[PDB]
This record gives structure tokens, C-alpha cells and sequence, in this order.
């Protein structure tokens, strides 16, 4: 039940390099093959490489070799992946994923991925980071809030700090022509509770380190 | 590299149906093949490793088969929570490759959408833009149409629509369409409507509001 | 005979761990059957030359005649042991030692077919490997031995089968007792000659030795060089009895086996083969009491080669010690106890454990 | 794979009958197809089997010379002909298969793991005649039904509301009447509160005479 | 032919009991023996093949044993839905033969019959015959008696009764009796009743009607 | 790397038929060791151990033969060269069709020599 906890999502300018970390909680790095697998928008996952600390071996895919460095710092149980000379194609969800490697032979290679990280969304873009402004969608009834004008993805949203879950619908962000993302979160609610129950949508935008709690009510 | 050709690209089947996915390799890979299940926005999940071994805790209705160049993933009694994209992945030699994916959709009975419209905020208007949202809530099938109508003027290409993925417990969709205008042109008109057509409604449903109140 | 089953359609697909083992095991059986079918498509110099398996092979040719297998196959239908009268008139023991046909046809294939080439019980695949193993090893032996083996291995004929062969052979009770208490020798004097895979039966002929002379007295003659003991290096003369080997009384004469290594001694019984023997008058024994006796011309060779050697006998050691070679006899508890003088001398195995002649 | 046999029929004494058996979804090459009959009040009796992949047919000693088993691989139908019918032959005739995928040259039938529904062949001089269906109107828990009277030969089937009513149905075995025709009853128990708002219709099917009657009761 | 002698011919055991059935052959059949379950009116279902192998989806409570000439079928915990006739079948050599069969019946507590009577239809009477049906619904034990009473005169031998097999979900029996007479003789009397005696009812229940 | 049979030109110039007769490396590296580690170093399928004992058995029996023969055996046993492999070797040899037919109908003699 080792947990893989990756670094936060971030935006990187084209041409620079990014380092993604992957924290193994509950085990040593010597006991695993540690792979890095990315997934670009609308595409399947892609194997980038793997490191086998018990063998002292590193393997990289041809498409990435010469611009990927994978290291395994065994003193802190953190895996690292550096990806230099970033391009637009590199905007992708970067997953850390391990394979158990207790009985290992020489010439052992990665085979499968049985435990995954949560993923690190790296966006390669020249644009500056910007936090969202949150606007109500005032009102069986339905209400919600509109999360408008943020960069980069992702934004998360929860209702009443996680108390309201049944019936919430948070839509995929849509890219506006301006180049900034907007998003809506709606929740259906009995019409009889509009006056006695409070409805707060909690927006968290970690890329800009901004978390916004917006309370909605029926205007005037 | 070894190319994995996965078929079909998408499929829709009713709850309880038997579903089979195909994976083919560009060359012989013995049975060094894995399967993954990915629900939208979440990491992949290992379902089958070394062609046929079931991962712990995966329901027995999943099975993996094949060897050589042709492989299959068979679901014996499809359930609502199986809506996801499936990938096969080979490891016979490097670099490791995945298939193209097979999107599995659930075919269920037709459910009409509940349509709600939201006026732009007074706070948003002050910043100089107005977003008018129309919502279709918990419907099936996927195909719906929202065309905005200001007074009676059909709006073309001034909106963006977003659809949720198929809900894991009841197999319905939700859709929001947002109509964005400048503050100058928003206060120029009076009655805003979004008209919605779908297979679950006998006559098209329109929800509107007056900018006065 | 081993009864086989023809496997027509091996339509099993499906890469499942349990399925794969039966399919691969079935291919072993089919390949072994096919592999077997492709197979059909001093004084020693005075001795004569025989055709060791001419008798067994001649029986094998009779089995190729029309309907000859059906007689065998029909006679072995109800029991595993029957006496068959062949077309030429010869009566031959027949023996069905392994029935793979009924196992495959009536027990395995129904179990195999029932679950769509899948077997839900590991014990059924193993039971097949055990059943199949003997046929695989028979094939393995015949393929490197070119269809004629010796000794008859326990795969060709199990210990209990061979004992049953002996008890049913048309031989004396004295003969049966001899063969039964020495099966290890009987195997070593036997041939197994692969024959036919016709109809649904594999048959091979096992050619067993029959011992027509039992319990007559035998003796082993050991001989060694006998030389002069002159001091001049090459002034020496040598003389050796060449009639070394085994001698057994046999039908009023004496059978002489020159190569004594072709005889096997178990305790006090000597198993020899008359095809490697000369038939000599009883007077050959006189060479042991008086080498110049007038009744038999004792054989010797002569040389000028006075080299030292030793011949280990049944109860001692003959030592031919010549020149400056050091020849001694030793005890385990005392070391050297005798030093030999030049000439031919002898030591009993009582006080002696080793004998050393030169660096030997 | 489903095995679907031909319909029940009455055959005159002395004639011959052919039963068909459709293998649906698969080839006949993949099976041993056996024919097994069962007379009233008896166990099953193996009549014969065909092994199409081997070109081999086997008939029981009691039946050879008046049974012919064929396997038509063009329509995946096996057939069983039985000539010179007499009273002993009135019986339920079952088509039954064994999977014969890995086969030996000397392979023979062993068991019956997949069965057809059966074809009831009745040998009698009597003419085929369809039944009349009469309601059993009513007048705790209540019961209603319909009576299917005066038909030949067996069998008759019956479903309520096209198969909608299943809990509580009781279909009795037919009894032979003195006229020579069979009669049979079907009753179902139902809560008394639905006697006025719910409709109950019994669909009687007598295929031998090709009679289907939907009578509203 | 090889004759299979199956024992016993019938047996009655309580729900949850362990039941053993025997099959013996007239000659050696190794372990070439199968078992079948046939419920009334349906084709047989294969339970056991090659003496001891359980068919897929057959309850684990079934087991088979034996070899040579003597074989057995064991149910570890008898359940109501197992009411059926079981047959053994050899295939050591042809022809394949079946045993005579063993009918398994369930012993349960006594349940009283529900007694219902139906008058003849108005549609049937016009055709010239009158059938009056009396029903005993969901009773135990098997033995029941239905005696007709027209007005008050007991009727003898002008009726036919048919009884169902044991119901697969609750192990009760049902019995229907049909009294057939001509239309002329039906309109001769007025009030028809059927009185029923059985071990599940304390007093005989009579159900009647007015024409 | 890609096939089990290839013709190789050696450094001294002679070309010699080559033949991969058993791939235990790939069996262990890609099929056995991955199964093993995944299920917490335990195997839940008895069929997996037997499949390995079968693959390994030939390598063990080859070792027994070289260990008793000091590395030079005759005749060539069926563990050293299975019948199908030997027929494939003869058929792929640079020899006459009269020669191939002779060797192929008399493989038992080809072993002994
Ligand atoms: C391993 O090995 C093994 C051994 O070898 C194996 O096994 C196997 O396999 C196989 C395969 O290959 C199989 O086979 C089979 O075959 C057959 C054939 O036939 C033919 O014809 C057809 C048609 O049919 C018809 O007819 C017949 C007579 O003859 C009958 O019998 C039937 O039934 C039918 O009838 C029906 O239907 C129809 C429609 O059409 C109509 O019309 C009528 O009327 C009626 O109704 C045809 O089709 C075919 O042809 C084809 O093929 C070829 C090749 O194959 C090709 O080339 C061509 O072209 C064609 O194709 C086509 O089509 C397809 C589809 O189908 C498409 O896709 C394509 O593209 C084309 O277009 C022949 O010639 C048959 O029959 C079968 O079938 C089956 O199966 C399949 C799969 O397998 C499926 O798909 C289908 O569907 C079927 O199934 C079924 O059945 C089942 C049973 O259980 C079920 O479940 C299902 O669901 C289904 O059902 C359905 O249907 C039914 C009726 O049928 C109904 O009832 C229901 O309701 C539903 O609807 C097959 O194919 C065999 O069998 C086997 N065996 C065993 C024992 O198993 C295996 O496979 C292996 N494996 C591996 C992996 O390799
Ligand atoms: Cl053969």
C-alpha cells in the first residue's frame, strides 16, 4: 500500500527544464522499478523511462533520450525526473508509477505499472500564471458558481468544504478565445432549503497558490 | 517501436452485455502484455498483467486472453462503473508502448435533460464581460443542441459548451453552455433564452429570463 | 505391446496456464508417436561371429505380415498376457504393458473436451504426464539406440513385468529361479528390438537369454609371464600360458571363453555366453596339472620381453617381477610384508591387501 | 449454443418419422450428436450418435436397421429417421450433444452435456384435433384459470399475459379421457386486491394442430 | 448391453439431510460413469461425468464416488429444488445405457390445502358439455381425496383427477378433479359442492355455489 | 535476436548454421519474475510452477549429460537436440537433396555418428 505523491502541477516556459518529484510513502526505492509515464491531452499514456536502483540501471525511451534524466535519491525515498528543452507537445499529465522488484535478475527491464502516482500536470506555455475570479450562478432547484479566467490548469472545486457531494457537477474547463480557462460547478438542491442552508463552493487553484471560497445566494 | 493497434475505437453496450476489446501488436510479443483501465481524469489502473493474470480485487467479470500478436479483453457482464478507456500495453522489448485506447460507453434508456438558465452576475458585469449559462442536467443520450436566442435573434458561435463524462452510478450526462458577451452589448438587449433540443423531450424546451428582473 | 490412440484434430486455442499444459503434453505424445514412425521409414581371435539379434529380428519381420497384428491385438483384448500362435507357427508370449488408447479415448479426452479445452483439476494433467512418461522414455531410448537397446531398461520392461515373463516362459523351474534371482544380469544379456507402429499398437520384441546349461562346474584360469632371471639385460627368455579365461563343463566337453570380461560373476555363479566360446575336449584341464602331458597340446606364447606386471586372481595375486622393478605385498595394518624376488611368485589374499609392482 | 428440435407430431402406425435438430451458433463438426428417447414412465434410452468430424455413426443394437442418423453440415441440422413405427415408439425424442473438439479416430460417444428441448412423437391412428379453451371465472387469496379440453395429441402449452404471470401458476399433467382425447388445467393464485384492476389472459398454444388462441377471460 | 442396477427406486428425506444414491453395473466399467438430473417434463441435466467430476454451475453439495462396478452419488445437504429423478449412465462400451432411476422426494411439515371450486363457463355449456373443477392448492402430504357431492348425492366414477409433481420452490402438491357430464344432466341439478378430506385440515372443507 | 535459426559468418571466414533451441532468459525475465514480484512474492497458480519446472528440466538434463561426459557426448541425445531441431538442421544445411533425404530418413544414424 505504498503511496506515490507527486509534486504540484505547474507551468513551464518553452525551452527551459522541469523536474517532477515522486514521494514514496511506506517503502524504499531499492525495492521497485520506478517508471515515469506521461499522457498528453487527448492521447494515451506514454512510457518515458524507468530506473532500477537494485540493479543500478536506467532506461529511457528513444523519443526522450538525450533530454530526460531520471534519478532515484535513496536517502529520502524520492524519485526525480528532469525533462529539459520543453516544447508544446510536452504539455501532459506526468505520472510516476512503480513495479515491485524484489526477485530481480540482471537484464531485468520494466514490465508493468501496478501502483500509480496522482499525476503532475505540466503545461508548457509562455503565459504568466493567473488565479481565477469566482462568480455566483444564483438560483428541485439548481445553483453553482462560475470559475473564470485562470492559468494554467487545473482548478478544483468542492462544496461546503466537502460536506455536499451528492448532486454536484463540475464541468471540464473550456479554453476561451482570450487564452484563459473557465469552468462551472453546479449542484442540484431541494427548493425548500434555499433559506436555511448555506451553500459555499470552495475553489482551489494551486498553480497560482490561490484558494477562493465563494458563497452564493439569490441576489435581489 | 512495436505498434499496438486496439479495436474498436469506441463502443456502446447495455448494462449486462458481453464486451470484447482487441489488441494487436506489430510483431510477436509472446504473451508479454498488460491491460489498463482509465477513468476520466484519474490515473490508469492495472487490470491484467502477463496477458492473463487478474489483478487483485478486480471483479471476476473481467478477463484477459491472447498470445503472440493478437490479444483480447473480455467483460462478461458489463456494469455502470466500467465506463472508462482501456489500454493494452506490451513489454516484449523497449520502449514500452500502449494501444490507442477503447472508449466504452453505456447504452441506457433515454432520459430527458433538466434545463436551467443562469443570468450573469452583477459583479461580473462591473469587470466588463457577461457570461450567460444554460445547463442540461442528468440526461442520456449524449447528443443535445443548445442555440442561444437573444430576444428572437439566433446566436451563432458566441458560446462554448462543456459536457461531463458519463456518471459512474447512473450513466447520465450533464452539459453547460456559456454565452459570453461584452458589457456594452449585454445591456443593449432585454430577454435572453437558450433553446434546447434532445430525444427525451416531446417539444423543445426553452428557459429564459428578463434582464429587468 | 503398448496400445496407442490416433489423435486427429488438436483444435485447442487459448493461452491459459492450465490449458497450455495439456496441449503441450498432448503434442509430446503425438510427436513421440510420430517420432517412432519416422524410425521405421589372449586367443579371442579364434572365435566365430554370430548375429546377436538375428533370432529376435526374425520374429520382428513376422509381425509385418498381413493380419499379424490383429491376432496379437485380438489375443490381448481381454487380458494383458496371452500366448499367440504366429503365421509361421511360432508361439510367442505377448504382453500389453501400457494402455494409452483407453486412457486417452475414455478418460482424458472426455475430461479435456468437457470444459472447452480447459481442465479445472491439475491432478488430471499430472496423471497424464505419468501415463505418458513411459512412452516418451521408450521413444527416447529407441531414438539414440537406433531401435535396438541393451540392457533392457526398466522402461522397456518393468521389474514386475519381467518377473511375469519369466514365470510364463516355457522353461524349467530351476531355470525360472535362476533368472528371477538375477534379473540385473538377465537384462544385461537381453535385447529390446523395436518392431512396428501399425493399427493403434506399438510393439517391440524383447529378446531374453535362455540358460540351457546351469550348475555345471566352472573354473577361471589366470596366466602371467614366466621369464628367466639372468643378470644380462637381454639374455632373458619368457613364456606365458595363453589359454587364460573361463572354462565350464558343458555336455561332456568344456566351453572356453577367452575374453573373460564378457562373463559376469555374481557371488559364485558365472554367467557366460556360448557365442563367445570354443568347444574343447575335457583334457584341456590337464594343462593345469602337467603342461607337458601328452594328451592335450597346451597353448603358450614366447617372447624376449621381460617386463614386470601383476595379475590379480580370485584369491590372490600373481606377480611377475623382473629387472630392477620393486615388487611388494602389503597389509593395511603393517605396511610392506613381502618383497618379491625375480621370477614368478604368488601371494594369497589372507594377509595381503595390496600388491605393488613398480609404480602400479 | 442452443439445440432447437422440430415440433411434436402424431404419426400413423407403420409409417416413419424424421426429427430435426438445429445447432445454432456453431458447427456440427464440433460435436457428437446423439439421439436419446424417453417413453412415458421410463428412463432415457440411447438410440445412437453421429460423429461428423470422423464420418462415423453409431446406433444402438436394439435400433440399427430402422434408424438413420445424418448430419447436414450445410444447415447445421442433424436428423434422426425412425421407420416402421409401433405403439412402443410413442416417446419423447431428445437430441443431445457432447463437445468433440479434440477427437481420436476411435472416439465414441461418452455423455450428453447439451440437450435440445425434445420432440414428443405420438404414434396413433387418431386424427389431429385442436382444443377449445374455457375460462374458470371466480365468484385471503383467490384463484382463477382456464381449462384446455379435448385435444390430441399432447402437448399443449399455456402462458398468462404472454408470460407475465409466473409466481403462483400450476399447470397440471394431462389426463386421458374416455373419448381418447387429453384434457388439462392451469390455475394461478393471486392477491384478491387485483381482481378488478388487472386483466388476466391465458395464451394457449397447441402447435401439433397449428392452433394458437388468445381468449380473454 | 451393460445393465445398470440403481438403488433405491425411491426415497424420502428431510430438508438438510445427507442422501446417498447407488449405481452398480453388471461388469467392470472402470470410472466411465455419468450422472444425470431430470426434473419432471424437462430434458436431463448432466451433473457428474467420469464418476466424480462436477459440471460447471452445479452446486458444490453434489459429489460422485466409486470405481469398477459400484458407484455412488452423494448430496451433502438436500434442498427443495433437488426434487427430481436421477439416472446413472455408463459408457465403457456401446450401447450407452442408463440406470432405472431413483426418484428423490422431500419430507416436510404438514401444510393444509387451499380448497377452491369453479363452476362451468357460460361459453362451455353451449357446446354441450359441463366440466366442474375442484382444486386443492399447496398441500402436503401427497395423499389426498376429493369426493364430489351433487346437491347432496355422492357421485362415483364420473370424474378424473390429475396431480402435479412437487413444486420446485416450496415442495407442496396440487390436485385438480374434473367432473364431466352432458349439458342435459347438468341443468338437472342446481347447487354443486365439493367436500375434501386431508391430513392438513382439522375438519373437511366444503366449497359450493349457486348456479 | 529475432529468429531461432540463423547463418553466421565467423571471424576466420567460415559460415556456420546457428540455432537458439531454448530461451530460458526471456521466460524468467519477462514471464516468471514479473508474475512472482506482483503477488507479494507468492504464486497463486500451481500451473505456473510446473510450467517452469518443464522449461528448466531440459537445461538440467543437459547439465547432467555434460557433467558425466566431460563436455563431449556421443550419440547426440534428444535433450541436446530434439528430433525436430535435428531435421531442421539437416534441412537448412548446405548439402545435396540426395544428402538431405538420406540424413532425414536416418536421423537415428545421424545421431550415432
Ligand atoms: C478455437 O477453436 C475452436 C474450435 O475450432 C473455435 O470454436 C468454434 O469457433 C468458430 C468460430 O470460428 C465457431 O464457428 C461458428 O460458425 C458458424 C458458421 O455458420 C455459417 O453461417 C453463418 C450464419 O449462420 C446461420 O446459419 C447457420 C446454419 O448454417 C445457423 O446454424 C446459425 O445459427 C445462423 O442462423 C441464424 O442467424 C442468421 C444471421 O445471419 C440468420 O440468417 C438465420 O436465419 C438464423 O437466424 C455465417 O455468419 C458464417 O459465415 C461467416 O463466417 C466466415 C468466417 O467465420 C466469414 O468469412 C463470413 O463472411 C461470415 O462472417 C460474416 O458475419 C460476421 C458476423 O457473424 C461478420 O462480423 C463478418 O465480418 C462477416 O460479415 C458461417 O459461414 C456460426 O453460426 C457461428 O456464429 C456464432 O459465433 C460467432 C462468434 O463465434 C458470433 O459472432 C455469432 O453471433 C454466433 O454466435 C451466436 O451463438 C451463440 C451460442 O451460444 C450466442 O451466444 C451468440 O450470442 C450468437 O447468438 C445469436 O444468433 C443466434 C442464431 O445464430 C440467436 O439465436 C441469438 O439470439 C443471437 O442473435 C460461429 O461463427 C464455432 O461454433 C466454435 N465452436 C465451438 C464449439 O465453440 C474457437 O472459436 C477458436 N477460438 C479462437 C480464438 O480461434
Ligand atoms: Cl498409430
Amino acid at each position: 500500500q505504498v503511496q506515490l505523491v507527486q509534486s504540484g502541477a505547474e507551468v513551464k516556459k518553452p525551452g527551459s527544464s522541469v523536474m517532477v518529484s515522486c514521494q514514496a510513502s511506506g517503502g524504499l526505492l531499492e525495492d521497485y522499478i520506478i517508471n515515469w509515464v506521461r499522457q498528453a491531452p487527448g492521447q494515451g499514456p506514454e512510457w518515458m523511462g524507468g530506473i532500477i536502483p537494485v540493479l543500478g540501471t536506467v532506461h529511457y525511451g528513444p523519443k526522450f533520450q538525450g533530454r530526460v534524466t531520471i534519478t532515484a535519491d535513496e536517502s529520502t525515498d524520492t524519485a526525480y525526473m528532469e525533462l529539459s528543452s520543453l516544447r508544446s507537445e510536452d504539455t501532459a499529465m506526468y505520472y510516476c508509477a512503480t513495479e515491485t522488484a524484489l526477485v530481480v535478475s540482471e537484464t531485468y527491464l520494466p514490465h508493468y505499472f501496478d501502483n500509480w502516482g496522482q499525476g503532475t500536470l505540466v503545461t508548457v506555455s509562455s503565459a504568466s500564471t493567473k488565479g481565477p475570479s469566482v462568480f455566483p450562478l444564483a438560483p428541485t432547484a439548481a445553483l453553482g458558481c462560475l470559475v473564470k479566467d485562470y492559468f494554467p490548469e487545473p482548478v478544483t472545486v468542492s462544496w461546503n468544504s466537502g460536506a455536499l457531494t451528492s448532486g454536484v457537477h463540475t464541468f471540464p474547463a473550456v479554453l476561451q478565445s482570450s487564452g484563459l480557462y473557465s469552468l462551472s460547478s453546479v449542484v442540484t438542491v431541494p427548493s425548500s432549503s434555499l433559506g436555511t442552508q448555506t451553500y459555499i463552493c470552495n475553489v482551489n487553484h494551486k498553480p497560482s497558490n490561490t484558494k477562493v471560497d465563494k458563497r452564493v445566494e439569490p441576489k435581489s | 517501436d512495436i505498434q499496438m493497434t486496439q479495436s474498436p475505437s469506441s463502443l456502446s453496450a447495455a448494462v449486462g452485455d458481453r464486451v470484447t476489446i482487441t489488441c494487436q501488436a506489430s510483431q510477436d510479443i509472446v504473451n508479454y502484455l498488460n491491460w489498463y483501465q482509465q477513468k476520466p481524469g484519474k490515473a490508469p489502473k492495472l487490470l491484467i498483467y502477463v496477458a492473463s493474470n487478474l489483478e487483485t480485487g478486480v471483479p471476476s467479470r473481467f478477463s484477459g486472453s491472447g498470445s503472440g500478436t493478437d490479444f483480447s479483453l473480455t467483460i462478461s457482464s458489463l456494469q455502470p462503473e466500467d465506463v472508462a478507456t482501456y489500454y493494452c500495453q506490451q513489454y516484449d522489448n523497449l520502449p514500452l508502448t500502449f494501444g490507442g485506447g477503447t472508449k466504452v460507453e453505456i447504452k441506457r434508456t433515454v432520459a430527458a435533460p433538466s434545463v436551467f438558465i443562469f443570468p450573469p452576475s452583477d459583479e461580473q458585469l462591473k469587470s466588463g464581460t457577461a457570461s450567460v449559462v444554460c445547463l442540461l442536467n442528468n440526461f442520456y443520450p449524449r447528443e443535445a443542441k443548445v442555440q442561444w436566442k437573444v430576444d428572437n435573434a439566433l446566436q451563432s458561435g458566441n458560446s462554448q459548451e462543456s459536457v461531463t463524462e458519463q456518471d459512474s452510478k447512473d450513466s447520465t450526462y450533464s452539459l453547460s453552455s456559456t454565452l459570453t458577451l461584452s458589457k456594452a452589448d449585454y445591456e443593449k438587449h432585454k430577454v435572453y433564452a437558450c433553446e434546447v433540443t434532445h430525444q427525451g423531450l416531446s417539444s423543445p424546451v426553452t428557459k429564459s429570463f428578463n434582464r429587468g428582473e | 505391446t503398448i496400445e496407442l490412440s490416433n489423435i486427429k484434430e488438436n483444435k485447442c486455442n487459448g493461452t491459459d496456464a492450465k490449458v497450455k499444459l495439456i496441449k503441450q503434453e498432448l503434442d509430446k505424445y503425438k510427436n513421440a508417436v510420430t517420432e517412432l514412425q519416422l524410425l521405421m521409414q589372449f586367443l579371442g581371435f579364434l572365435l566365430g561371429v554370430g548375429s546377436a539379434i538375428a533370432s529376435g529380428v526374425a520374429v520382428c519381420k513376422v509381425l509385418h505380415l498381413e493380419g499379424e497384428v490383429n491376432k496379437i491385438k485380438s489375443a490381448l483384448l481381454s487380458t494383458n498376457k496371452a500366448v499367440v500362435s504366429l503365421s509361421n507357427g511360432v508361439s510367442v508370449l505377448t504382453f500389453k504393458v501400457l494402455d494409452l488408447k483407453n486412457y486417452i479415448d475414455k478418460q482424458l479426452l472426455p475430461i479435456l473436451n468437457k470444459q472447452s479445452c480447459s481442465i479445472s483439476n491439475i491432478e488430471t494433467v499430472i496423471e497424464f504426464q505419468q501415463k505418458n512418461n513411459r512412452l516418451l522414455e521408450i521413444t527416447r531410448e529407441f531414438s539414440v539406440n537406433a531401435g535396438v537397446t541393451t540392457p533392457v531398461s526398466t522402461y522397456m520392461l518393468t521389474n514386475s513385468e519381467l518377473l511375469s515373463l519369466i514365470n510364463d516362459m516355457p522353461i524349467t523351474n530351476d531355470q525360472k529361479k535362476l533368472m528371477s534371482n538375477n534379473v540385473q544380469i538377465v537384462r544385461q544379456q537381453s535385447y529390446s528390438i523395436m518392431c512396428i507402429i501399425k493399427e493403434e499398437v506399438l510393439a517391440y520384441v524383447v529378446q531374453l537369454p535362455l540358460y540351457g546349461v546351469i550348475d555345471t562346474p566352472c573354473w577361471k584360469l589366470h596366466t602371467s609371464p614366466l621369464c628367466t632371471t639372468n643378470t644380462k639385460e637381454g639374455s632373458n627368455i619368457c613364456l606365458t600360458r595363453t589359454d587364460r579365461g573361463w572354462y565350464c563343463d558343458n555336455a561332456g566337453s568344456v566351453s572356453f571363453f577367452p575374453q573373460a570380461e564378457t562373463c559376469k560373476v555374481q557371488s559364485n555363479r558365472v554367467f557366460c555366453d556360448t557365442m563367445n566360446s570354443l568347444t574343447l575336449p575335457s583334457e584341456v584341464n590337464l594343462c593345469n596339472v602337467d603342461i607337458f602331458n601328452p594328451k592335450y597340446d597346451c597353448k603358450i606364447m614366447t617372447s624376449k620381453t621381460d617386463v614386470s606386471s601383476s595379475v590379480i586372481t580370485s584369491l590372490g595375486a600373481i606377480v611377475s617381477c623382473y629387472g630392477k622393478t620393486k615388487c611388494t605385498a602389503s597389509n593395511k595394518n603393517r605396511g610392506i610384508i613381502k618383497t618379491f624376488s625375480n621370477g614368478c611368485d604368488y601371494v594369497s589374499n589372507k594377509g595381503v591387501d595390496t600388491v605393488s609392482v613398480g609404480n602400479t
